[PDB]
């Protein structure tokens, strides 16, 4: 019943600081060395700091010293990591970790993490495009240049969800994100069947609906 | 400085598989390595600590051995929900730490070549000022496949992006889009695209193309 | 106490070449006066995680220490190589203990350039771990011998450091000490 819970995660502008914590429960706090590991959006991952089961020593990856100052409060049993200086590429999940008795560190028990993006990009809703066709056929929209992450996409309402492949997203050079989501149909049907997708993107208020029919 | 390799990057297996992954280290770190599994969404959790030692509550079908450089993690006998990614990670240099890149475990089944689709850009974007050519590969096994994009029989790189889904739940299959992300300006300087695929379960390439008009 | 403070408070450090061997035995080692300092550059540890050191049993301490410049401290740990892990101090693959590291330019430059400070450049073979060299002889880098006589081919094996106080961030001096450890044991902290 060991329970770490991140907080504190979000948008963050490059320069700007932002601060991490973590709760943790479900064992001695007190003796058990604290770590912070980060996991870049498509990536693996990459040891930032620990703090020992005192506080007495700190230390830091090498490509984060003098940045990061790691720290924590034995009584609140939180743990905390602030961030001055932000760079761009540092845009990843945050996972605070309870190392396992072992002369050198372990990653015992790790929590589910807090996503940290860094990114001077204006909040922008997305621009959906149709992608139309012409045995079994397939269709679907683009859904592009929108910041941030996520957006939702369904089709017919729901209706349709069997043959649906939402793809990642790709963030492209803009700094804004961009993706499609197509949907494989029987050929039959695109005369009479309606084919409608809905995108939504909260952290802009867009719903915004789009119709895919055949062109010529 | 003290970097892990892990080998293969990729692996497919069946139920019921004695399974090998490698871990290799640029110099000895003697036996201070760890083990992770991380399934896609979830948090890495620990399999194999100090080389060959194992984490209370994982089950004894998982092994490690090795020391030195050279290090094995085993699944003697696969099970269903050992599907995931593995990384190894050194903890010799304790304030240099380092992870493997990882090696994704996937399940094997009968090979499926790609359905090809290409989608020229809509009347739509091109009025804003911007085109975007899809090229979308559909439900197949392996997850490895080739993508050309050929504009003008003029091969292109650099301008495509690409997007992968996990494999699927029900029919474990991939399915992939390639997007070509150009200018509406130039757009127009060019009147023949067309997206080339390799797999193997193609016994040769497939290309799929339109002209821009007609 | 161990005594610590005479190791890296110490007033003059030897030159690499003739690295200095402190044995450490029957005492207390309170790293928590080494933590307190983020004066250090680098601080290391193998085999052994440094926040763990104050709770810790060692057995065979000693106390390595000596001045290099500093893009060549990232060669004081195992399995190097380079002039100072090869023809200086040469850590071995299985080291346990810890590298520790700070600019000194403050005490180690001199106004117009401070050359007291040595290495060896040359060497017929590579030093063994934990070997200390302090010879004078000659370098034969011809095929025709030498004599003990300077020349064309026959090079005087030590060079000196140009620590102007105007040097770079990578050229100035650094003062290093390498803990080498064991896991009876005479030295335990707190
Ligand atoms: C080197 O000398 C300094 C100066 O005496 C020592 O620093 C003192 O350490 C105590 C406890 O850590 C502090 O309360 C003092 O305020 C410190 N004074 C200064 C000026 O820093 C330091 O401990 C010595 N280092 C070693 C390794 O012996």
């Amino acid at each position: 019943q060991v329970q770490l819970v991140e907080s504190g995660g979000g948008v963050v502008q490059p320069g700007r600081s932002l601060r991490l914590s973590c709760a943790a429960s479900g064992f001695t706090f007190s003796s058990y060395d604290m770590h912070w590991v980060r996991q870049a959006p498509g990536k693996g991952l990459e040891w930032v700091a620990v703090i020992s089961y005192d506080g007495s020593s700190k230390f830091y990856a090498e490509s984060v010293k003098g940045r990061f100052t790691i720290s924590r409060d034995n009584s609140k049993n939180t743990l905390y990591l602030q961030m001055n200086s932000l760079r761009a590429e540092e845009t990843a999940v945050y996972y605070c970790v309870k190392d396992g008795e072992q002369l050198v560190p372990l990653f015992d028990y790790w929590g589910q993490g807090t996503l940290v993006t860094v990114s001077s990009a204006s909040t922008k809703g997305p621009s959906v495009f149709p992608l139309a066709p012409s045995g079994t056929a397939a269709l679907g929209c683009l859904v592009k240049d929108y910041f941030p992450e996520p957006v939702t996409v369904s089709w017919n309402s729901g209706a349709l969800t069997s043959g649906v492949h939402t793809f990642p997203a790709v963030l492209q050079s803009s700094g804004l994100y961009s993706l499609s989501s197509v949907v494989t149909v029987p050929s039959s049907s695109l005369g009479t069947q309606t084919y409608i997708c809905n995108v939504n993107h909260k952290p802009s208020n867009t719903k915004v609906d789009k119709k895919v029919e055949p062109k010529s | 400085d003290i970097q892990m390799t892990q080998s293969p990057s990729s692996l497919s297996a069946s139920v019921g598989d004695r399974v090998t992954i490698t871990c290799r280290a640029s110099q000895s770190i003697s036996s201070y390595l760890n083990w992770y599994q991380q399934k896609p969404g979830k948090a890495p959790k620990l399999l194999i600590y100090a080389a060959s030692s194992l984490q209370s509550g994982v089950p004894s079908r998982f092994s490690g051995s090795g020391s030195g450089t050279d290090f094995t993690l085993t699944i003697s006998s696969l099970q269903p929900e050992d599907f995931a990614t593995y990384y190894c990670q050194q903890s010799y240099s304790t304030p240099g730490v380092t992870f493997g890149p990882g090696t994704k475990v996937d399940i094997k089944r009968t090979v499926a070549a790609p359905s090809v689709f290409i989608f020229p850009p809509s009347d739509e974007q091109l009025k804003s000022g911007t085109a975007s050519v899809v090229c979308l590969l559909n439900n197949f096994y392996p997850r490895e496949a080739k993508v050309q994009w050929k504009v003008d029989n003029a091969l292109q790189s650099g301008n495509s992006q690409e997007s992968v889904t996990e494999q699927d739940s029900k029919d474990s299959t991939y399915s992939l889009s390639s997007t070509l992300t150009l200018s509406k300006a130039d757009y127009e300087k060019h009147k023949v695209y067309a997206c080339e695929v390799t797999h193997q379960g193609l016994s040769s390439p497939v290309t799929k193309s339109f002209n821009r008009g007609e | 106490l161990c005594p610590f403070g005479e190791v890296f408070n110490a007033t003059r450090f030897a030159s690499v070449y003739a690295w200095n061997r402190k044995r450490i035995s029957n005492c207390v080692a309170d790293y928590s006066v080494l933590y307190n300092s983020a004066s250090f550059s680098t601080f290391k540890c193998y085999g052994v995680s440094p926040t763990k050191l104050n709770d810790l049993c060692f057995t065979n301490v000693y106390a390595d220490s000596f001045v290099i410049r500093g893009d060549e401290v990232r060669q004081i740990a195992p399995g190097q190589t380079g002039k100072i892990a090869d023809y200086n101090y040469k850590l071995p693959d299985d080291f346990t203990g810890c590298v520790i590291a700070w600019n000194s330019n403050n005490l180690d430059s001199k106004v117009g350039g401070n050359y007291n400070y040595l290495y060896r450049l040359f060497r017929k073979s590579n030093l063994k771990p934990f070997e200390r060299d302090i010879s004078t002889e000659i370098y034969q880098a011809g095929s025709t011998p030498c004599n003990g006589v300077e020349g064309f081919n026959c090079y005087f094996p030590l060079q000196s450091y140009g620590f102007q106080p105007t040097n770079g961030v990578g050229y100035q001096p650094y003062r290093v000490v390498v803990l080498s450890f064991e896991l009876p044991a005479t030295v335990c902290g707190p």
